[PDB]
């Protein structure tokens, strides 16, 4: 017998190039041999390769013309390879094929004009190749297509508005091309339509009122398009729409208030448009919400109350707007909130009590705000509580003891704001706290006696909060890279043990009360790069240790009244402004060359 | 290529 099966088969063989691993597995010893090879299904009956998957076996080279041979294929699967080259025609005549997988290879040129040829295509994915050029216009003869993915190539030029003649189509991925123009408002007649990705293209005009008639649309996404204009107020008729991106376009006006119909709607994001308006009090009514997200838009209102009720409300990004009012105190108590940031605004109010209820929430972000009031004591009962950035507000009263319990808490900052009495001494507990910021608060307190115990703190700043007392002495000291105290009434020496401190890189000590000497320690510190000292009582002279040090770079000594020569060494080019108004300081930077005698004041 | 999916990812 002579069998074009086998020869189309080992056709393929020879001609795609790949490690053993490929085609080991056929073999032809010495009865319908191929049937029992890797990736090969035969008809039951037939004995007709009916599916061929050949995907992710690394392979090379070109499809030969002898695979229009498996003239009874449904299914062709060459995903995932490195299969490269103008798309090969001959795959247009296999002609009862069904679902066609080219995706994750690299093919380059135009795509070729066969592919109407394949009347039954159900399924045609290729997604992520090197095509160029126009999208094919023979795929709207397609009358049984379901899925049709052609993104992440190169394609150029407008959508072919033909492709809405395709009603059985439910699927359209047309995103990551460079396509342009204005969308086909034809696009709109497809019926069947539920998913549709077209995003991070160029094109031009808006979304087509047309649209609204995609009766089944549920996912819709076109996003980093260049989009633009007023958002199309029909569009709340789309009942089953889930998921809608938006983000990253050009769209103005208001957010329609039909939009409040969009009754399966979970994720929704405007991110980085200008669509400044308010938010429709109609948002209530979305019980699926999920996701809300309006970054950096120029929305000024009063959040909704009922947001706060929304049961499945669980991220929620408001920031870069100009928001008034306050937050729905109703806010976390459906147990599901998972991030919030509302930062950049004109929020007033208290925090809600709620925000944490079901300890799902990791990232609370209420910077830049009016907030005012205390710190509820619920968010130090939050154990899932991982970033904190509450900075820049009006929070008031003393910070509540419990957050050091947090097995997750990370980042805190709390600065910038009307904070007093006592800095809680858990901070210092806290076991993962890499950066505590409580820069320019009221407290009028000293440090927690342990601050320096803490395991993983490595930015701590707590300049121009109102500090009193000393310095707590600098046990561990094992993560600190950054140490501000600048700006306080810190009285005592420095401690001497500033040495353990082995990671520091920065440390301003500045306009404080320090007196006594400068410690040598600080020139043992490895990495040390900037100390300021500057505007304090220290007295007594400079330790010449300093010169020896060859990693520092900004040493500010000036303000305090010190004596003796300056160090001579790397502090030889340091800015001689560094050693102003410290009227003893000697040598040839502050231009008064030095004693030369028997007793000096140094050793 | 990749082409990215989902919603806008900014943060703080
Ligand atoms: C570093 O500064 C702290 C406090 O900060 C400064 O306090 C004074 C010195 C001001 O000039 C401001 O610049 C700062 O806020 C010093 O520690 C503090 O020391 C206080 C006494 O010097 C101490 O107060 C005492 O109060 C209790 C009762 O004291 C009796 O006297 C007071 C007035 O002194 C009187 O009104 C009262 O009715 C009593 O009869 C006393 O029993 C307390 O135990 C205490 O000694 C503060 O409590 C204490 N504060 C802190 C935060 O430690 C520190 O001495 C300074 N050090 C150096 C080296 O100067
Ligand atoms: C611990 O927190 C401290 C205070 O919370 C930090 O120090 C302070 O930091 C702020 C800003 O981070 C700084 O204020 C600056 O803010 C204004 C806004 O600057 C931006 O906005 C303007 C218009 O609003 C715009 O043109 C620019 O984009 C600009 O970037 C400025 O107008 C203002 O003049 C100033 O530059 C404080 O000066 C600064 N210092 C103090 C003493 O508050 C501190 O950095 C932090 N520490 C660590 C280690 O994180
Ligand atoms: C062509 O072959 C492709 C690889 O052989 C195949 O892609 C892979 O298909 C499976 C689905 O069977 C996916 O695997 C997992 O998918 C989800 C999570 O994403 C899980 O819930 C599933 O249980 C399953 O384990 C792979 O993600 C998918 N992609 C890759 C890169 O492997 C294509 O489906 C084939 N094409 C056709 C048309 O069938
Ligand atoms: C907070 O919001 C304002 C406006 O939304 C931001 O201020 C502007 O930022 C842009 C881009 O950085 C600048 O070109 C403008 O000059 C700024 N305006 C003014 C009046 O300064 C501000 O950057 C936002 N803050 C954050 C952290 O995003
Ligand atoms: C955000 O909106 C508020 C309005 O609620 C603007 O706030 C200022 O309001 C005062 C009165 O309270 C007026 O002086 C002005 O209407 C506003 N200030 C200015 C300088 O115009 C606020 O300016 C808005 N934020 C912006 C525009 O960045
Ligand atoms: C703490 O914050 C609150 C709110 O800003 C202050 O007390 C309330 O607010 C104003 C002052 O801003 C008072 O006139 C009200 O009578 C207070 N009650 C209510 C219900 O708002 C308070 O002054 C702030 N400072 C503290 C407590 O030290
Ligand atoms: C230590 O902190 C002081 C804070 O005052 C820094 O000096 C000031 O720097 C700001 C810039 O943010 C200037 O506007 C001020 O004029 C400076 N103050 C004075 C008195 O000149 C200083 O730079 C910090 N040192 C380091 C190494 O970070
Ligand atoms: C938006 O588009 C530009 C160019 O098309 C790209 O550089 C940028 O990364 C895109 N934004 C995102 C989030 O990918
Ligand atoms: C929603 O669909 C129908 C149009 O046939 C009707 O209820 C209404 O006019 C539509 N909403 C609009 C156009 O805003
Ligand atoms: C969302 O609302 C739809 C109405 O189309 C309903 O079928 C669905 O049950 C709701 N959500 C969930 C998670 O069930
Ligand atoms: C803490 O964070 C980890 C991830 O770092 C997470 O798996 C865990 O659920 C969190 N624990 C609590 C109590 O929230």
């Amino acid at each position: 017998k002579f069998s074009p099966q086998l020869l189309s088969l080992l056709s393929l063989k020879t001609s795609l190039s790949g490690p053993p691993s490929a085609f080991q597995d056929w073999k032809v010893p010495v009865d319908a041999v191929w049937c029992s090879w890797s990736g090969v299904v035969c008809d039951n009956v037939t004995a007709q390769v009916i599916s061929l998957d050949l995907s992710h076996r690394n392979l090379s080279g070109r499809i030969p013309i002898q695979i229009r041979y498996l003239s009874s294929l449904l299914y062709l699967n060459l995903s995932g390879n490195s299969l490269e080259g103008s798309f090969p025609t001959s795959i247009f005549d296999l002609t009862k094929l069904t679902t066609l997988d080219i995706s994750r290879n690299s093919f380059d040129s135009s795509f070729p004009p066969g592919i109407s040829k394949l009347k039954f295509l159900k399924v045609f994915n290729a997604f992520s190749n090197n095509f160029e050029g126009l999208l094919p216009s023979d795929v709207s003869r397609l009358r049984f297509l379901e899925e049709l993915n052609f993104g992440g190539s190169y394609f150029e030029g407008e959508i072919p508005a033909a492709y809405g003649g395709l009603q059985r189509l439910k699927f359209i991925h047309l995103a990551g091309n460079v396509l342009g123009g204005k969308l086909p408002p034809r696009l709109g007649l497809l019926t069947e339509l539920q998913h549709m990705e077209i995003g991070y293209n160029h094109f031009n005009g808006n979304i087509p009122s047309e649209f609204a008639l995609l009766s089944n649309l549920k996912y819709f996404d076109v996003s980093n398009a260049s989009l633009s204009g007023s958002l199309p107020q029909e569009l709340g008729n789309l009942s089953n729409l889930e998921t809608l991106f938006l983000f990253q376009n050009g769209f103005t006006g208001e957010i329609p208030e039909s939009y409040s119909n969009l009754k399966s709607l979970k994720l929704l994001d405007f991110s980085s448009n200008q669509l400044s308006g308010s938010i429709p009090s109609g948002f209530s009514t979305l019980k699926n919400l999920t996701w809300l997200s309006l970054i950096s838009n120029n929305l000024s209102g009063e959040v909704p109350e009922g947001i706060g009720e929304l049961p499945e409300l669980t991220t929620l990004f408001l920031w870069n707007n100009n928001f008034t009012g306050v937050l729905p105190h109703k806010l976390g108590s459906n147990g599901k909130l998972e991030t919030m940031d509302v930062s950049n605004n004109s929020f007033t109010g208290t925090i809600p009590s709620s925000l944490c209820h079901g300890n799902k929430l990791y990232k609370l972000i209420l910077f830049s705000n009016m907030f005012e009031g205390e710190l509820p004591k619920s968010l130090t009962r939050c154990e899932s509580l991982w970033r904190f950035r509450s900075q820049n507000n009006r929070l008031n009263g003393t910070i509540p003891i419990g957050f050091g319990s947090l097995r997750n808490l990370t980042f805190v900052d709390l600065s910038n704001n009307r904070f007093t009495d006592q800095i809680p001494a858990d901070f210092a507990t806290a076991p993962v706290l890499q950066y505590l910021n409580l820069s320019t608060n009221f407290f009028h307190r000293k440090l927690p006696e342990n601050i320096w115990k803490a395991p993983n703190l490595q930015i701590f700043s707590a300049s121009f909060s109102n500090l009193i007392g000393e310095i707590p002495n600098y046990v561990g000291c094992k993560s600190f890279y950054r140490i501000e105290l600048q700006g306080n009434s810190l009285n005592g020496t420095i401690p001497w043990d500033i040495g353990h401190c082995e990671k520091l890189l920065s440390l301003n000590l500045s306009q404080n009360h320090l007196n006594g000497i400068i410690p040598w320690e600080i020139s043992t510190l490895p990495s040390i790069a900037d100390v300021d000292l500057s505007h304090n009582l220290l007295t007594g002279t400079i330790p010449s240790d300093f010169g020896s040090s060859k990693t520092i770079t900004t040493f500010n000594v000036s303000y305090n009244q010190l004596i003796g020569p300056i160090p001579s060494g790397s502090f030889a080019h340091l800015n001689p402004s560094f050693f102003s108004s410290n009227e003893g300081l000697c040598g040839d930077l502050v231009g008064k060359p030095c004693n030369s005698d028997s007793g000096l004041e140094v050793l | 290529h990749e082409v990215p999916s989902g919603p806008n990812p900014i943060s703080n």
